[PDB]
């Protein structure tokens, strides 16, 4: 077969990107947030009530016979017929454990039937509500992919990915969804991801120490690991650029001899 | 200078309302292709691919050195040549986009399409195409298979833009190889994303056609 | 002063003007006279504003948007919500940016002519709406004309957006539709808060600013290459409908 | 370049283009030219030679700032979507008043941003707020100036102003070095990062600096855009973010389309413009493309980029806008001390 | 005609060519009669609509303090379905600095739904009569619809301890306020002050 | 000994820097957090200046040398009306603030006019309570020359006006008259810098005369001791609760209610009443402290 | 190509100048164009020489 | 003006029925169906 | 608008020209006024400002606001004459007849300005 | 007839907020010829007074 | 201790003035908007209203078809005429 590498490079940032891309790598979990708490922060449905449906279950609806369409096993949320919801994250440029394009690549490499979108200060993944909650609790929130200080589950107003951290090391938030409790040293979500307040704040753990952030981050920085310290990634990027240029000029084996 | 409030219609629009010269045949939307074939996946794919590649032949793009690449693209993406699309879908029935990328690279290596360029200091043996056009065709077939796998897992048609974009991204940074259409597929996927996923988005994926300013950039891939 | 000696207007060259008596001009049904030079469209601000008002008008229907909000987006639509949306679009259409001080905005005095209005053939919805920004068919038209117009329109709701004149001055006529659509989308996603996903937002955007748009003029092909909302694209019936003398005169 | 030829520059009143659209200008000039010809030489007011004059002035000998955009785009001539990058490079007159190639390229960048991103994409194809902070990022603080001067210093230290011929290796070297330096500067100085808070601003600035450096090394504009696209896809891997989604459409198709020879994709960067199929939707690219096209010629010390007639015509001292120093004029307008034409206060009542 | 001494703020302004005031700062006018509250030190509030009212009051013979809110932009978190874009708020020290004045003058923007909830949150901690200076035509009563004490339209269940005492419409942000608006503000301040 | 500077940095890890300043014996005179950046006016011993520069460059901070961050300036405008207050006067005050000084706008009751201008005794004493006074006059030579009686205080004086050169028997800075725009032109900035240089020279001269016979305790450390002892200073709502003057302090608390507490404060082994002149201020009935010299 | 007259009316791009001999190599150019445009063998593809290779 | 009557607010036009009259601070006030006090001088009778 | 100042003080002329320009811009009165001439007499404290408008009461109110903005603070005794040309004399002393004669001279000079 | 081609245009241009009142175009052209028409689109607030 | 009514200050950098590259002028971000900046509007207006016409074919037609001789004096007269006609002056009729 083919044993897949996942990313070029020898630095810690490249290794962390490879770990995020690897579906067989078990992400280290750093907190325990109950499923109902994740649902409450998500703010789409009330925990304990049934999922709303967009269409009848796939068994009830009638489809034409399609051999190729029936080869793919559908998600359970699709099998029942649940509405497609989203979960959005903002990542700080100051050593956040996960970054937008890294998040999107890991999502499309690890999860089934997801819709990932990448912005400079935003990253959103859309899926059927039940499966979305499942992998939001299992992977997105409980593992090293999330830091309650440098990253934040937030829709609506996203801003602060490029700003400096506040006095507690937390990313700037214009809505203040999460606050720092100095008595216990934990971050508490006082609002859900869109901005409506929660009746009971939910403890999402304490901020990851900066020393661990330096080791688990996936961003290149002059103060941290710089791309100049990882010439292998730059060479691969330049190779991709040259291959694109040669293919767009004349796509033959002779023009690719100058690769 | 059109038929706006009339009750007479055709599949091709007015030649004065084309995006470019020779763009007449890229006017049939995805929904028309799906409805004509009665929601049959392979037949709709074949219809869209045939129309797009015939249009590329009309636009003068598939002339000389590009004719082979467009013929291979048509054969492997639309007509299921060598059964690549069905094979990838069967191999990734429970898989993700990353697994489809892995199967595509494995098939390309096994068929001799791509070879190892060099092994860097930090591992990561680079790959170079022994057959550039055949590699592009394999990547296009894998792109179709990945779209089928993801949208059959979700049973929703809103994943196409992300699937194409990040299939190309993962393949490029996994092998060091160019994606489908040398980044034009990724650019058109970005166009799909911003056209169908925001308030500055407009319409859904069913009204996609090659005669639009947003989706004209990929030459039938 | 300004031209540093470069001549601009030289009546001595060319035809000797005024060999005959230069007549003044009356205006029909009006008891006032003016010279012919005052009726030139460049020297007459009234004609310029006549074209400006037509150029900066786009009519967008809001019934598909309401239906998409109610069913697909799961958001209730009430006359209070419609009033809130009208407030939002009236603030945002000229140059405004809602609850965002960091964003650059157009000077408010520069767009004093910009308005967003609403009218509907539904009587109960019409009287439930705010009269600050409503075009009342019942009180603007005679009874029979109002009945005919309500029957022709139906039970649907439409919003009229008057893009500021300066936008049409700097840009062309095709800018008006894009400006209206962008501001309508921003105001819709701000007034109504929706926790749905972004594809649903694309469907809502189509329903709200590309489904029932009515333009004053169409684009012209060939050597008259022009965008929409240019005087060469306005049909004769459209211009007849623009003039409102059937309202106030029976002759 | 011009030769023993005589040309007439007609500047119709700004009020004409404000009341009407941009397609009015050529017809206005043609009618007035015909009338002046028939009344200055005592000819018959209407004959076959009058038609010859009209045809000449309407199309045979006329030079338009921007071509018409019929069909989908639906726009007339002399619109900002029809102005090619070389034409806008020739409009800016910094080449005849300054010898610093980086300064000339940056003035062209400022003019291109303020025209394309602010007007053409801000209002002609959008509305409301428009894109002000997207365009001002290229001409407000010296960030782009510092990056471009570093690029010029790096090029002159190892290549020279024209010491190398455009090849792939020099493009990779210069673009990668400039992109790495710009991103390191963003990392080192939080003030710079908070100034260019949006990823699009940062990506455009770094890629513009890289393309300007490649142009100053090779003297080829297509190599400049190739370096720009390499800088974009290197920024993406450096920071794991590029910009708003919908930004990198042309940046993903760019590398393939920069040196392409196919009908829909091939064009010299001077002959490219906002109507180029890839460039025809997205903010943050076009003004920097015009700057790269200008820098391709500022390296060679050329008198003009695409049209000598445009350069001579816009060297006129009687223009209301001073194109020698566009940034100074923009600053003057921002401080309410710029006198603009097209106002109609003699035909309006007192307020 | 009497001497008027102002306690200038202790921190400088916004850069070189920018504003003279700073966010979250207070400038006492010794004798506390009127405090002018500015949402931000930016050009949309400072010296175009705010310092003009300040010098109008100071010309009328009434000492004035100017307070720039730390977070004056946006809507309060208690607004329906939360806030968007930015969060409006009032600090306890800001409330104490306001509450030692006889009267307050506050400058608001154009969107009514924003103004009503901003005034409610402001008066949740301010107990002196205030005057709302906004651009849009807002009615004394829509504030009472959400539970704000109002001189003409009281609410059944008052959620604020402060009284909206006058509403003045037609003052645009970032633009010079005409003398007529200043005269109206001065007359209202005089006839609800002494 | 204690050179006063301004630190401009971020709020992140600013508490550790404050801990370092406390450890080395410095005092934080001023603190303000805007959104994410904090401006700190700090007085630290001269032997730790390079250490603090190194520490600041570790947090990517900025050190700005403030030559006037130990004095309070009385800016005397003829009135608080639209003519002088909203422009020029604020520009002068803010430019003074930019170099660390604490300004106070003094709007004369009868300061306007040519021959009807007068200055009261209370305003005179209030001006004298400061370290230096800056007069913002008009732009007519005759009007200023017939207005000399306004500038009669035994305090260092800098007079600003419209005409470039004046013949008054005081320090004069020209090209700063009555205007209506924000001071942003190059000439106006140059005139502001000239006024700053004149006030800096006068302050340095006064500092030298004070250093001839130094006070028993520095004003900054006296302010720190008062803050540590008096527990009502954090309840002050004034802009600067305790103002550090050249040779004393201004405590913004009621004199009738708190002068006995202030006087009975033990610094080192002395009682404050025996080393400083605690008196009521004309400024809102505050407390003014004037330090005695070692000669007495 | 010899004068860099690309662009249209009165347009020159300095630096983009190519010195080729198309008129001299007209037969070879026509043969290559015929080879490229030919569909199979016997289609009606013809590239005739006009004015001694000038057209 | 009495309980059960129909009144409208002159400034905006809000229609409602008078619920009760609750004097306070030697001043008359009118409660409408929307549970909002009003002033008699700012209200007038309609039929 | 046309702005000119009659003063024997060099700095005062330029500064008050800028003041007049700024006061016109702030009230948005530049295009509605043809000429704005100010006569500065500081040795005997009195100033004259004349306004020639282009071609209601709100415009007059704006013009008096302009006079209030431009005039020095100390000149509180003011009187104006309006016969399509608004001229006002401001002084700290009661207005003398010669000052009014100068005002009418300025008014007649402004009337024939074209 | 109440309208000719489009009822929506007829209702939309009955708006009292329009600067040019289309009820009497001749009267408004007469007013404009007399320099008594208040038009919009003037950049008076962003231009110098001199 | 968590008070939800304190608010969050925002946009500190956007309040500061924007310098302009290679100049010494500081301006607000609102004044750089193309609608609020008359300089940008005039920049677009000057480009929009510029048309270059080659007056060589017309001279050739005047010489060979109408038999009219073209000299620098005639060109000066033509320039004088067109500077009056182009703004909208009357020459015939
Ligand atoms: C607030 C919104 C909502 C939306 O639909 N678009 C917005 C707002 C919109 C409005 C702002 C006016 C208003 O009233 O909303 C306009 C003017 C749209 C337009 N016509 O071009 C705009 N943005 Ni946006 N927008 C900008 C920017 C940005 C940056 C901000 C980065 C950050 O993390 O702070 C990001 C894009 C990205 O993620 O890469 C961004 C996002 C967003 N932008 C998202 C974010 C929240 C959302 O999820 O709904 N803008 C910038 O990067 C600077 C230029 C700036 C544009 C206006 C200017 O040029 O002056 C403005 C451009
Ligand atoms: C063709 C059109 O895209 P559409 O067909 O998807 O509307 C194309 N672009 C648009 O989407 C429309 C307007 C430009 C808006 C871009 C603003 S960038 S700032 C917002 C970032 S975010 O909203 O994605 O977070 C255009 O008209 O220029």
């Amino acid at each position: 077969a083919y044993t897949p590498q996942f990313y070029p490079g020898a630095t810690k940032v490249a290794e962390n990107r490879r770990n995020h891309l690897n579906p067989n790598y078990e992400l280290e979990k750093l907190r325990e947030i109950p499923d109902e708490d994740v649902v409450k922060i998500m703010g789409h449905r009330q925990p304990g009530e049934d999922y709303k449906t967009v269409h009848p279950p796939l068994e009830e609806m009638d489809f034409v016979e399609d051999y190729a369409r029936d080869l793919v096993e559908p998600l359970n949320g699709a099998k029942e017929g649940h509405r497609v919801r989203y979960i959005q994250f903002a990542d700080s440029m100051y050593f956040a454990p996960a970054q937008p394009y890294d998040r999107s690549r890991s999502y499309m490499s690890r999860l089934r039937g997801v819709d990932a979108g990448t912005l400079s200060g935003r990253q959103v993944v859309e899926c059927r509500e039940s499966d979305l909650e499942e992998f939001s609790k299992n992977i997105l929130m409980d593992t090293e992919l999330f830091d309650p200080a440098t990253s934040g589950m937030r829709g609506a107003t996203v801003h602060g990915h490029s700003l400096r951290l506040d006095e507690n090391g937390m990313m700037f938030d214009a809505l203040q969804r999460c606050v720092f409790d100095e008595k216990t040293g934990h971050v508490m979500y006082v609002k859900d991801q869109v901005g409506k307040p929660l009746d009971a704040p939910v403890d999402v753990g304490e901020p990851i120490p900066e020393a661990k952030l330096r080791e688990i981050t996936t961003i290149y920085r002059n103060d941290g690991v710089a791309m100049r310290a990882d010439p292998d990634v730059i060479e691969v990027v330049k190779r991709i650029h040259r291959a694109r240029t040669l293919g767009g000029y004349i796509p033959t084996n002779e023009t690719f001899k100058g690769l | 200078m059109d038929y706006a409030g009339g009750n007479i219609a055709s599949l091709l629009g007015a030649p004065s309302m084309m995006e470019g010269l020779g763009y007449a045949l890229r006017n049939i939307p995805v929904n028309h292709a799906v409805a004509t074939t009665k929601k049959n996946m392979m037949n709709a794919i074949a219809f869209s691919s045939v129309m797009e590649q015939t249009a590329t032949f009309e636009m003068g793009d598939a002339v000389g050195s590009f004719e082979r690449q467009h013929l291979l693209g048509l054969a492997y993406q639309g007509l299921n040549a060598d059964n690549l699309v069905i094979d990838f879908i069967k191999a990734n029935a429970k898989g993700t986009v990353g697994s489809v990328v892995e199967t595509v690279i494995d098939r390309a290596i096994a068929d001799g399409v791509i070879v190892v360029d060099k092994t860097m200091s930090s591992g990561f043996n680079m790959y170079k195409p022994a057959d550039v056009n055949k590699w592009n065709a394999y990547a296009a077939a894998g792109l179709v298979a990945a779209v089928a796998v993801s949208c059959g897992a979700a049973r929703a048609a809103q994943n196409v833009a992300s699937v194409i974009l990040y299939f190309n991204d993962i393949l490029e940074y996994e092998t060091g190889l160019p994606g489908v259409d040398y980044g034009r597929s990724m650019g058109t996927a970005v166009g799909f994303s911003f056209f169908s996923h925001s308030i500055y988005g407009g319409g859904g994926p069913g009204i996609f056609n090659g005669n639009h300013v947003v989706t004209r950039h990929s030459k039938g891939f | 002063e300004k031209r540093q000696g470069i001549p601009l207007y030289n009546p001595d060259i060319g035809v000797p003007l005024g060999q005959r008596k230069l007549m003044p001009y009356k205006l029909s049904n009006t008891d006032d006279y003016c010279e012919g030079d005052d009726l030139h469209f460049l020297n007459n601000a009234a004609i310029q504003q006549l074209w400006d008002d037509i150029r900066r008008t786009v009519i967008v229907g809001m019934d598909t948007a309401h239906s998409v909000l109610e069913k697909r987006l799961g958001v209730e639509v009430t006359p209070e919500t419609i009033n809130e949306y009208m407030h939002t679009i009236n603030h945002s259409l000229p140059g405004g940016a809602v609850v965002q001080e960091h964003m650059v905005e157009v000077h408010p005095s520069l767009a004093w002519d910009c308005y967003a209005r609403i009218f509907t053939g539904d009587d109960e919805l019409a009287d439930e709406l705010d009269s600050r920004f409503l075009i009342d068919i019942n009180k603007l038209f005679p009874e029979e004309q109002a009945e005919t117009l309500k029957a022709a329109i139906g039970k649907k709701t439409y919003q009229v957006s008057r893009v500021p004149s300066l936008v049409g001055r700097v840009c062309d006529g095709g800018t008006i539709s894009r400006w209206s659509a962008m501001q309508i989308g921003m105001s819709f996603i701000t007034a109504y808060k929706l926790c749905a996903g972004e594809a649903a937002t694309a469907d809502f955007s189509y329903a709200s600013k590309h489904a029932d748009v009515i333009q004053m003029g169409n684009a012209l092909p060939g050597r008259r290459a022009r965008g929409p909302n240019e005087p060469g694209g306005i049909r004769f019936g459209i211009l007849s409908d623009v003039v409102q003398t059937t309202r106030v005169s029976e002759d | 370049a011009i030769g023993k030829k005589t040309y007439q520059v007609s500047r119709v009143p700004s009020l004409v283009g404000r009341v009407c659209d941009g397609g009015t200008i050529s017809r206005w000039s043609a009618m007035q030219i015909g009338m002046s010809f028939i009344t200055a030489y005592k000819l018959c007011a209407g004959e076959a030679a009058t038609a010859d004059f009209s045809y000449a002035s309407k199309h045979a000998d006329v030079i338009q700032m921007g071509n018409a955009l019929p069909g989908r785009r639906a726009r007339g001539p002399n619109e900002p979507g029809g102005i090619r990058f070389g034409i806008l490079s020739d409009v800016v007159q910094t080449t005849r008043v300054s010898e610093d190639p980086v300064e000339q390229s940056l003035e062209v960048v400022a003019t291109g941003a303020a025209l394309y991103d602010q007007i053409w994409l801000g209002a002609y194809m959008s509305g409301g707020i428009g894109f002000t902070q997207y365009a001002t990022a290229s001409y407000t603080d010296d960030i782009l100036d510092d990056f471009s001067y570093y690029a010029l210093d790096y090029v002159e230290k190892k290549y020279g102003r024209m010491g190398t011929k455009a090849t792939m290796d020099v493009v990779e070297d210069v673009a990668g070095e400039v992109t790495l330096y710009a991103l390191e500067q963003y990392d080192d100085y939080p003030a710079l990062l908070e100034d260019h808070f949006g990823g699009s601003q940062r990506a455009a600035v770094a890629a513009a600096a890289s393309g300007i450096g490649v142009c100053m090394a090779t003297g080829n504009s297509n190599a400049g855009v190739n370096g720009w696209y390499l800088s974009q896809i290197l920024h993406k891997e450096y920071h794991s973010r590029l910009g708003f989604y919908g930004y990198d459409l042309q940046d993903q198709c760019g590398a393939s389309n920069s040196l392409a020879i196919r009908n829909d994709e091939a064009a010299p960067l001077e002959l490219r413009g906002p109507n180029y199929p890839n460039y025809a939707m997205n903010v943050g690219h076009q003004g920097e493309y015009a700057g790269i096209a200008q820098a391709a010629h500022s390296a060679r010390g050329d008198a003009f980029a695409l049209n000598p007639l445009v350069k001579v015509a816009f060297a006129d001292p009687m223009l209301v806008f001073d194109f020698s120093k566009p940034r100074k004029e923009i600053a003057r307008g921002a401080l309410r001390e710029f006198e603009a034409a097209g106002e109609r206060d003699v035909i309006l009542p007192a307020k | 005609r009497k001497e008027q001494i102002v306690d200038c703020r202790a921190v400088m302004g916004l850069g070189e060519g920018g504003g003279l005031a700073q966010r979250g700062t207070f400038a006492e006018g010794l004798r506390n009669d009127v405090v002018v509250v500015a949402m931000s030190p930016g050009r949309r509030h400072i010296t175009k609509p705010v310092c003009e009212i300040t010098y109008g009051i100071r010309e009328a013979g009434i000492q004035t303090s100017v307070l720039v809110l730390d977070a004056g932009g946006g809507i309060p978190s208690d607004a329906p379905q939360g806030s968007l874009g930015s969060t409006f708020g009032l600090k306890p020290e800001e409330a104490k600095q306001v509450n030692r004045h006889k009267l307050c003058v506050i400058h608001f923007g154009n969107v009514k739904s924003h103004i009503i909830y901003k005034a409610r949150l402001f008066l949740k901690y301010v107990d002196i009569p205030t005057i709302i200076v906004c651009q849009t035509p807002v009615d004394m009563e829509d504030f009472a619809a959400i539970g704000i004490k109002t001189k003409n339209v009281m609410p059944l269940e008052s959620k604020t301890e402060g009284k909206i005492v006058e509403i003045i419409t037609g003052v645009i942000r970032g633009e010079s306020a005409p003398q007529k608006k200043i005269d109206e503000i001065i007359e209202s301040i005089k006839k609800h002050l002494g | 000994m204690y050179q006063i500077i301004r630190y401009e940095g971020g709020v992140y890890k600013n508490n550790i820097l404050k801990e370092w300043i406390e450890d080395v014996g410095g005092f934080i005179i001023q603190e303000h957090v805007m959104q994410l950046d904090v401006y700190m006016t700090i007085a630290i011993p001269q032997n730790e200046i390079e250490n603090f520069k190194e520490e600041a460059k570790k947090y990517k901070g900025k050190i700005v040398e403030t030559p006037l961050a130990g004095i309070e300036i009385a800016i005397v405008s003829p009135s608080l009306s639209r003519h002088h207050l909203p422009h020029i006067a604020c520009d002068v005050s803010e430019y003074v603030r930019k170099f660390g000084a604490k300004p106070n706008m003094i709007g004369l009751a009868h300061g306007a006019g040519k021959n009807i201008s007068e200055i009261r005794e209370k305003e005179k004493r209030l001006i004298q309570e400061h370290d230096i006074a800056i007069y913002v006059m008009g732009n007519f030579e005759s009007c200023i020359l017939d207005k000399t009686h306004l500038f009669k205080v035994d305090i260092p004086l800098v007079v600003t006006g419209g005409p470039e050169t004046l013949d008054i028997p005081y320090t004069y800075v020209g090209n700063l008259g009555r205007r209506a725009q924000r001071l942003r032109k190059g000439e106006e900035i140059r005139a502001l810098r000239q006024m700053i240089d004149e006030v800096t020279k006068k302050i340095n001269d006064k500092r030298m005369e004070l250093s001839y016979d130094p006070p028993i305790i520095p004003p900054v450390v006296l302010k720190d001791e008062i803050e540590k002892r008096i527990d009502e200073v954090r309840g002050i709502l004034a802009p600067m609760p305790i103002v550090t003057q050249l040779d004393g302090l201004r405590i913004k608390m009621d004199y009738d209610r708190n002068h006995e507490e202030i006087e009975n404060v033990k610094i080192g082994k002395y009682l404050l009443k025996d080393i400083a002149y605690v008196t009521r201020s004309e400024m809102k009935n505050y407390i003014l402290i004037k330090l005695k010299s070692t000669s007495e | 190509l010899a004068a860099g007259k690309i662009g249209g009316k009165g347009c020159q791009v300095p630096g983009r100048t190519l010195d080729i001999s198309a008129v001299s190599n007209a037969q070879a150019i026509a043969d290559e164009v015929e080879k490229i445009l030919k569909v199979s063998e016997d289609d009606d593809t013809a590239v005739k020489i006009i004015n001694g290779g000038k057209q | 003006i009495e309980i059960g009557s129909y009144v409208r607010y002159i400034n905006t036009g809000t229609h409602g029925t008078v619920k009760a009259i609750e004097p306070k601070n030697d001043e008359e006030w009118v409660l409408l169906e929307n549970d909002i006090y009003y002033r008699p001088e700012l209200l007038e009778l309609v039929e | 608008a046309y702005i000119d100042v009659e003063c024997n003080d060099e700095a005062g002329k330029a500064i008050y020209e800028r003041i007049i320009q700024t006061s016109l811009e702030d009230l948005v009165l530049g295009k509605s006024i043809i000429k704005a001439k100010m006569i500065c007499k500081q040795d005997v404290p009195y100033f004259i400002i004349g306004i020639l408008p282009k071609s209601k009461e709100d415009f007059i109110d704006r013009v008096l606001d302009f006079m209030n903005r431009v005039f020095p603070e100390g000149m509180r005794i003011r009187k104006t004459i309006r016969d399509k040309t608004i001229v006002m004399v401001a002084s700290e002393k009661p207005i003398e007849e010669e000052w009014m004669n100068e005002a009418v001279k300025l008014q007649e000079e402004l009337k024939i300005f074209k």
